[PDB]
RNA sequence: AGACCUGAAAUCAGGCGAGGUUACCCGCUGAACUUAAGCAUAUUAUUAAGCGGAGGAGAAGAAAAUAACUAUGAUUCCCUUAGUAACGGCGAGUGAACCGGGAUCAGCUCAAAGUGGAAAUCAACUGCUCUGUUGACUUGUAGCCUCGAG
RNA sequence: UUAGCCGGUCCUAAGCGACAGCUUAACUGCGUAUACAGUACCUCGUUUCGCGAAAGGGAAUCGGGUUAAUA
């Protein structure tokens, strides 16, 4: 038979299951519990089509970008001011305070959860809108990292009604 | 009669043959010690066993010269040759690393140079 | 007797240190040596090895 | 008498005393071989001691003051190259203690010849002295040059 | 969602284990174009030190076809058989072996019925 | 900046947000072994401040030390000596448990060199620290100038000699002035006054 | 199916630790003989023995300092304060520090902000005399800043 | 002072060292806890390594001769 209920597991499997039990059982605080309240997968598909337009460049693209500037017009006027996603918490907290960020989009999963407890209030006090999205890994794919909090300070003209 | 400068001529085939030749003569001396002899014979053992030790030295000397010729100016040199010194001396950082400064402390060193000054009589 | 090879060699060595000193050694220059100091009789004084 | 402890362990004797004198004295000389032209220590200010029984006296201080160097117009940055102590803690509460040390600094910078780094002369960073160049004596020691 | 597992026990998975392959060689005997290879520690000569000659040993050589030698005490009974074959060019029936009080192996070596010992003892000069 | 917000709400320990979150963590730690590795910092706020830098060759271990005091180590509490010394139970030890933790992490990590430590939580029977370590053999630490000072041979086992932050507190170099006049070192100062100074002209 | 997160395995590739020495040095641990003409607090002693860790020196170190003056100005060491202030069955005994005069002199850098017109950073492996290919890294690496201001 | 057959060597007893960990500043003390066949494809899988008997367990040898001293 399948006895996959009754298996004496290793300690590491038993720990990463008894965490998920223990965080259901205990009374969670309202601030920590904020990230149980999340977008629908149809609501999240509406972001990931949008945010893929404003994708910051790969590290290999910096070479090819710079070969063009290495001077076809003249200095930094070889292009316009390039618009993209801003990322990494310690930039994006500054970018909320000085009041540039249009939307500020966040992971529920973030593992030391202290990192992101304060951010939903910051956004609400300044009147910046924010979301919560299922998966810090999904937000990582846009940025070209492994894994919290992404923001749009600036847009194109074409995509600004959306 | 062997001298070590003469063996630095001879080949890696030849050295082996000579080494073998001596060991025969060393063996046939041990037989004569056992059976019957005089002290005229038993001094010749001292010459030949120093002869053997020369031929091992010279062989091993050529073995290491070809290795050091080959691995010269290359990383991952074999452990057999690799500059002993002390344990503590081997550890540490290169003069370049100890010597090297930050971009900050470069600027404070550079812009305030060591001035030759004197006091008047 | 039923000894190990290690103990056989320790015994072995201390036979070979139990012989009179060579005659020619005293003859040589600047030597105060007279009869071996460490000689042992198998009854009188014992090894434990 | 305080000899109830095992005091024989910690008896310090002074048989080295002359050997210590002559070892200090060898490294003062071997310092001044390397310097030669350059004088040894560095210049220190005039300073009243603190509490009321040494209040009359004057002694040498640690180093000058960021206020005092601003009057003459050294940087606190550069002053250790010329051989002036900076002390960033010591204030000037009085006008009198200020104008003593400013006189002492200005008199020192009158003494100070400063060689070119080579080849060409270069103003500032007192000045570049040209190859006119009046004869400097060797290391004077700086305390003995400009005493209290 | 998960694999259907039958045993109640969790066992450790099997993984690839690479053999060593240590990049660059330790000692310089074993390299490409070394051409001075290592000379051997145990030759035929350092096994078989010397023959014995005594009243006890010479009695055997006549009658029982048997040569006595003093050999290195670390040596093996199969090495002595092959070292005696290399030196004197004679095939061995039966080696016996014995560590004297000294710390020296004495090897009694009976030769095969094909050969004779008094031919070989005169060739060496144990006579 | 985000690290300012982290230190400000880490100050509020008694709050329901942090007291929940610290009750869950202290559970996790007492399932795992006594000295074991974390793969990244629990408090990145706090470690950054103690000169942690997330590049290669920095690492970080947890450690757990039992709370409370130790008995004097005698058979059946039978002391032998003058009634002052008949004191088994209420002893204290000189050195804080933060420093003990740094010490435990000499044998387990002999090669690694300890930088600093910080509190990550506590329990009635345990008390948990994250100890910042370094590999001095690694070239990322060895090349760069700002933690090349740790690769010198003087900075071996500086946990054992009492030269961390927490080691330096129990020695009492953290105070200075008239209070600390007594203790270069407690022993070094003691040797200086005790010596009979016999100058050669008397 | 694919992104992470966590935990294992390997005689994987390349590294680092262990043990020894005792004069001096750093940290723990910790007595009694003895003195008090007894003795228990006290003393011997924050010593011996015990258990750790170093180096050519070690530790200490640029004030959360002394002071109450016309103020001084990292640390160490010497002389002096001083057998003083103070501790103590206020018994026996114990006992520093500041100022002063000397040796010697040397200052500094991280966290707390600000590349955000664009991780500028670091390691490993390979390639000519400083390119390429993987990884680390935005849960923060360079540059800037350290209160003497910035 | 000569061994396939005489013993050790191999097995486990009372017990004893270490693994996982657990204590303690360490020294020590405890220690059965654990993820430990049919290049490629399956299907099984509960015991952890070792030490500890020349009187316990255990593959196989007997006659006669021989040396100053071994069988």
């Amino acid at each position: 038979r399948d006895l996959s209920r009754f298996v004496k597991w290793p300690k590491y499997i038993l720990l990463q299951r008894q965490r998920r039990v223990l965080m259901q059982r205990l009374k969670v605080p309202p601030a920590i519990n904020q990230f149980t309240h999340t977008l629908d997968k149809n609501q999240t598909s509406q972001l990931m089509r949008l945010l893929a337009k404003y994708k910051p460049e790969t590290r290999a693209e910096k070479k090819q970008r710079l070969l063009q500037e290495a001077q076809s017009a003249g200095g930094a006027a070889g292009g316009k001011k390039p618009v993209m996603i801003k990322y990494g918490i310690n930039h994006v907290t500054d970018l909320i305070e000085i009041k540039k960020a249009k939307l500020v989009v966040i992971a529920h999963d973030v593992t030391p959860v202290e990192l992101v407890c304060f951010i939903p209030q910051l956004c609400r006090k300044k009147e910046v809108p924010y979301c919560i999205v299922k998966g810090k890994s999904r937000l990582g794919q846009l940025v070209h990292q492994k894994n919290p909090v992404l923001a749009i300070d600036n847009v194109r003209k074409e995509d600004q009604a959306e | 009669k062997i001298r070590a400068y003469e063996l630095r001529g001879k080949s890696q085939k030849e050295l082996v043959k000579q080494l073998e030749d001596l060991k025969k003569e060393l063996a046939q001396l041990r037989v004569a010690k056992v059976t019957g002899s005089a002290a005229s014979k038993l001094s010749k053992v001292t010459e030949v066993r120093k002869g053997i030790a020369r031929v091992l030295t010279v062989y091993t000397q050529k073995q290491r010269e070809e290795a050091r010729a080959a691995f010269k100016g290359k990383k991952f040199i074999p452990n057999d040759l690799r500059a002993k010194k002390t344990r503590a001396i081997r550890r540490r950082l290169t003069a370049s690393q100890t010597r090297k400064m930050t971009v900050r402390k470069m600027k404070r060193t550079q812009n305030v140079p060591k001035r030759k000054f004197a006091l008047i009589a | 007797s039923i000894k190990g090879l290690s103990l056989k060699k320790h015994l072995g060595r201390k036979q070979k240190q139990n012989r009179p000193i060579p005659p020619w050694i005293r003859m040589r220059t600047g030597s105060k040596i007279r009869y071996n100091a460490k000689r042992r009789h198998w009854r009188r004084t014992k090894l434990g090895m | 008498v305080h000899l109830h402890k095992w005091w024989q362990r910690y008896v310090k004797t002074w048989f080295n005393q002359p050997g210590r004198k002559q070892s200090r004295r060898l490294r003062r000389q071997e310092k001044a071989a390397k310097l030669g032209v350059v004088p040894s220590g560095l210049l220190r200010p005039i300073v009243h001691p603190p509490t009321q029984r040494y209040n009359l006296k004057v002694r040498a201080g640690r180093g000058f003051t960021l206020e005092e160097l601003k009057s003459v117009g050294l940087s606190p940055r550069v002053a250790l190259s010329i051989g002036v102590a900076v002390d960033h803690r010591r204030r000037n509460r009085s006008a009198e203690s200020l104008n003593a040390n400013v006189t002492r600094l200005k008199a020192y910078l009158a003494k100070l010849v400063l060689f070119q780094r080579g080849s060409k002369a270069k103003k500032g960073l007192p000045a570049d002295t040209p190859k006119s160049q009046i004869q400097n004596v060797k290391h004077v020691k700086i305390s003995t040059a400009m005493p209290i | 969602k998960a694999r259907v597992r039958t045993n109640v026990h969790f066992f450790r998975p099997h993984t690839l284990r690479k053999s060593r392959q240590p990049k660059v060689v330790r000692r310089c005997y074993e390299a490409a174009t070394c051409t001075f290879p290592k000379l051997a520690k145990t030759d035929k000569y350092t096994i078989v030190r010397q023959p014995l000659t005594t009243e006890s040993a010479m009695k055997k050589i006549e009658e029982t076809n048997t040569l006595v030698f003093l050999v290195d005490p670390r040596s093996n009974k199969r090495q002595i058989k092959q070292a005696v074959k290399e030196l004197y060019d004679v095939d061995t029936q039966r080696v016996n072996t014995l560590i004297r009080p000294d710390g020296l192996k004495k090897a009694y070596v009976r030769l095969t019925s094909d050969y004779d010992a008094l031919d070989v003892a005169n060739k060496i000069g144990i006579i | 900046g985000a690290y300012k917000y982290l230190e400000e709400l880490w100050k509020k320990k008694q709050s329901d947000v942090l007291r929940f979150l610290l009750r869950v963590r202290t559970w996790e730690y007492r399932q795992l072994p006594a000295v074991h590795r974390c793969t990244q910092s629990t408090r990145p706020d706090k470690a950054r401040r103690l000169g942690y830098k997330k590049k290669q060759g920095f690492v970080i271990y947890r450690v757990r030390v039992r709370r409370g005091d130790r008995k004097k180590q005698v058979h059946k509490g039978i002391v032998y000596g003058k009634p002052k010394n008949q004191g088994v139970r209420k002893q204290k030890s000189t050195r804080n448990l933060r420093a003990v933790a740094e010490e435990k992490v000499r044998k387990i990590c002999g090669g690694l060199r300890v930088l600093n430590s910080y509190w990550v939580g506590q329990d009635a029977v345990y008390k948990y620290y994250e100890v910042i370590l370094v590999d001095p053999a690694h070239n990322a630490i060895r090349n760069d100038p700002r933690i090349n000072w740790l690769c010198k041979p003087v900075m071996k086992h500086r946990e054992c000699r009492g030269l961390t932050s927490a080691g330096k507190k129990y020695r009492g170099l953290r105070t200075k002035g008239s209070g600390a006049a007594r203790l270069p070192s407690r022993r070094a100062c003691w040797k200086k006054r005790q010596a009979v100074r016999l100058r050669r002209y008397r």
